[PDB]
């Protein structure tokens, strides 16, 4: 139940300094006051992050880091897949008052997939057809999300942090606690961010970055929380 | 004498063997286990569909205890080909498919790999390499009616047989002869579907029989559905072997005050040695320490002089000694636990060094 | 001919270099045989066609 659109809100992408964000807990094993070196997919330090102010189609590759400085939970939905049609499995993710709402199957998405809000809200028009599937799962601010697909497991890590600065990414460090694991394997190569609500949304900003395999050194405090992270393949000082 | 491989031993201390406190019992602790597969609506439904329109059900992402299903004595026919029933709770595949229908009593055997028949070739076909189980139980008291149950139909006429796991719902008029029919019966045109005539007065083999076939499929996706995995109780202050949610280790378990974040499961300290585990059931953080082990040593004044010796257990507390369970007065020292030698108040030169500043000598042995 | 008979069912595996000729019924289910096949009981030893 969707139509086309005339106002092409196509804007050039901005570029931002990544700084030292994008750290999650690699293993679920507690540790105390240690310095542990581990290699995995991460967001390299002091990289550049693509800033987006319809919504284009972006590659997924190894992993995706998605950040949003929002007020009152603006960004809601996520579309994942390779062909984004009924030929190949697609993933729909919806954020609500609960944790997550996940559907895993082939749907039909148009050029302008959006949920729609009614002003008590009752509207869903992101897709049009539902053929078959089995996997359904139900459970001022800065929200950080890491999306990974490793050896048949889909992992979403999430974190929320109160922020007051507007433009730049905070110069702070906070690990990403794990949120959701799905023991289902898909070969996703592309993803898209859902629109909100003719639709009226121009100040919908988000940061997108990519992850690569490399090695980090992590410091665990006495309470089992990560306080410092040091890159290896960055500087002659860091390698030492 | 054995270790030295000699018939004479001079004065001194030697090392013979080692000991370790053996574990007492076995404890396994597992999650609470939930999400039973919905087989109640499959095996105890209000009704089943026809054989040529067999009902198909998908079972995935749940737990299915086949022990209770096998223990049911209400099943007249219970034939498993892929695996033995006793091993159903052990091995499992990624998902289960259930095909439920109703057939006549004599046709129960027709639902089998490499079998031919009206049902086996026009209603439902089973692959020769079929794995799973087939369950046929009488439903005369439910499906059959005194007035004649015509609600169930079966296909009888078709030019070609049915493929494995294929269902036909076509109502096209069968044309045995060469004369075409425009959807009407005639000289050589007959209805491929015939209605069943199940009645209570019918004898054994004619009563309605509900048949459910479970086929287990093992696509590369991880397995989700099979039998439950048993859980046991917990003990403390008695080192045993434990299997906490797949983590296997031996040691003694005590209360720990360390704090886990709500997403960890088991900590460690260094060199990847487990040091604290949270139980899957009550979600409490414990502490792990293996019971002490130590090399035993023999203090002897020499075979030539005497033949009584003293035993040293290195680096163990004098609380767990176990034939020398009692022997003589037992002394506890920093180096270990000494048995067979009495402790004195004097202080002489050193003869057979023991450690931690103390040593023994022959007077008995002091 | 039916002079060659073999066993299908047993409680466990067999040790190397030994023979067992126990011509007894087997409990194929939770129901005890009690010397009678009835249900869930079959003879382990049978011939070849
Ligand atoms: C439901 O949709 C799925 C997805 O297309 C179909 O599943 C495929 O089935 C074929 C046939 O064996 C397999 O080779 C593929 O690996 C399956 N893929 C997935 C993603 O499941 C399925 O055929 C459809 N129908 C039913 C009844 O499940
Ligand atoms: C690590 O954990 C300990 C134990 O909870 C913390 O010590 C407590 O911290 C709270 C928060 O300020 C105080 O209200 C308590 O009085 C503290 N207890 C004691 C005995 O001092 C400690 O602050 C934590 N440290 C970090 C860096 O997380
Ligand atoms: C498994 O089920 C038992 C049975 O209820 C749970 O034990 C209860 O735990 C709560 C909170 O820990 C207590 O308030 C109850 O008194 C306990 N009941 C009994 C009978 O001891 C146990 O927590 C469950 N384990 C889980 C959910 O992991
Ligand atoms: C050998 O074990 C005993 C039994 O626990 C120890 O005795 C207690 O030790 C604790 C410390 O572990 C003390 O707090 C108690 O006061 C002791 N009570 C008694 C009655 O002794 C003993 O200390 C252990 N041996 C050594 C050398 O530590
Ligand atoms: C990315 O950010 C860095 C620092 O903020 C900047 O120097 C660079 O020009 C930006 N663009 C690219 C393509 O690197
Ligand atoms: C994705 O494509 C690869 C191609 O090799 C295939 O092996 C894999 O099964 C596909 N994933 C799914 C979920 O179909
Ligand atoms: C379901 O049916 C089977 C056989 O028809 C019977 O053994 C079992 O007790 C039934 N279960 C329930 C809950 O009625
Ligand atoms: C034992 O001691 C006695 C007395 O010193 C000595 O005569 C004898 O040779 C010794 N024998 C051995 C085997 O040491
Ligand atoms: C001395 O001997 C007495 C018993 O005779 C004993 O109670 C005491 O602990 C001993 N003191 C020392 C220092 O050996």
């Amino acid at each position: 139940q969707c139509v086309n659109f005339t106002t092409r809100t196509q804007l050039p992408p901005a570029y931002t300094n990544s700084f030292t964000r994008g750290v999650y807990y690699p293993d679920k094993v507690f540790r105390s006051s240690v310095l542990h070196s581990t290699q995995d997919l991460f967001l390299p330090f002091f990289s550049n992050v693509t800033w987006f102010h319809a919504n284009p189609v972006l590659p997924f590759n190894d992993g995706v880091y998605f950040a949003s400085t929002e007020k009152s939970n603006i960004i809601r939905g996520w579309i994942f897949g390779t062909t984004l049609d009924s030929k190949t499995q697609s993933l729909l993710i919806v954020n609500n008052a609960t944790n997550v709402v996940i559907k895993v199957c082939e749907f039909q998405f148009c050029n302008d997939p959006f949920l729609g809000v009614y002003y008590m809200e009752s509207e869903f028009r992101v897709y049009s057809s539902a053929n078959n599937c089995t996997f359904e799962y139900v459970s001022k601010n800065l929200r950080e999300f890491v999306f990974k697909n490793i050896d048949g497991y889909f992992k979403i890590y999430s974190k929320h942090t109160p922020i007051n600065l507007v433009r730049g990414l905070p110069q702070g460090f906070s690990a990403l606690e794990p949120l959701v694991d799905l023991p289902i394997g898909i070969n996703i190569t592309r993803f898209q961010t859902l629109h909100i609500s003719g639709w009226t949304a121009g100040a919908a900003a988000y940061y997108v970055g990519y992850l690569q395999p490399r090695t980090f050194l992590l410091k665990y405090n006495e309470n089992g929380t990560i306080t410092d992270a040091v890159d290896c393949a960055l500087d002659p000082l860091s390698e030492t | 004498k054995c270790t030295l491989k000699s018939f004479t031993v001079e004065k001194g201390i030697y090392q013979t063997s080692n000991f370790r406190v053996q574990p007492t019992e076995s404890i396994v602790r597992f999650p609470n286990i939930t999400n039973l597969c919905p087989f109640g609506e499959v095996f105890n439904a209000t009704r089943f569909a026809s054989v040529y329109a067999w009902n198909r059900k998908r079972i995935s992402n749940c737990v299915a205890d086949y022990s209770v299903l096998y223990n049911s004595a209400s099943f007249s026919t219970f034939k498993c080909y892929g695996v033995s029933p006793t091993k159903l709770n052990d091995l499992c595949f990624t998902n289960v498919y259930a095909d439920s229908f109703v057939i006549r009593g004599d046709e129960v055997r027709q639902i089998a790999p490499g079998q031919t028949g009206n049902i086996a070739d026009y209603n439902y076909k089973l692959p020769d390499d079929f794995t799973g189980c087939v369950i046929a139980w009488n439903s005369n008291n439910l499906d059959s009616k005194v007035g004649g149950n015509y609600n169930y139909l079966y296909r009888l006429f078709r030019k070609s047989n049915l493929k494995p796991f294929e269902r036909d719902i076509s109502t096209e008029i069968y044309q045995a002869g060469s004369t075409p029919c425009n959807g009407v019966k005639g000289f050589n045109c007959y209805f491929p579907l015939q209605s069943y005539g199940f009645q209570p007065t019918y004898g054994v083999g004619y009563q309605p029989y509900r048949v459910v076939v479970l086929s287990f499929e093992l696509l590369h996706a991880p397995a989700t559905v099979c039998g439950p995995k048993k859980s046991t109780n917990l003990v403390k202050n008695k080192c045993v072997n434990f299997n906490f949610n797949g983590l296997t280790g031996t040691g003694v378990l005590t209360e720990s005050n360390k704090k886990f974040l709500p997403f960890q499961q088991f900590g460690r300290d260094i060199a990847d040695t487990t040091d604290a585990v949270r139980d899957p059931q009550t979600l409490e953080i414990l502490d792990i320490t293996p019971c002490s082990f130590g090399g035993v040593s023999v203090i002897t004044p020499g075979t030539n002089t005497s033949n009584q010796v003293a035993v040293l257990y290195q680096g163990v507390n004098c609380t767990e000694v176990p034939v020398y369970s009692t022997g003589s007065n037992v002394f506890q020292t920093r180096a270990g636990c000494l048995i067979g030698a009495e402790h004195v108040n004097n202080s002489y030169e050193c003869d057979i060094p023991i450690g931690a500043g103390i040593c023994a000598s022959y007077q008995s042995i002091i």
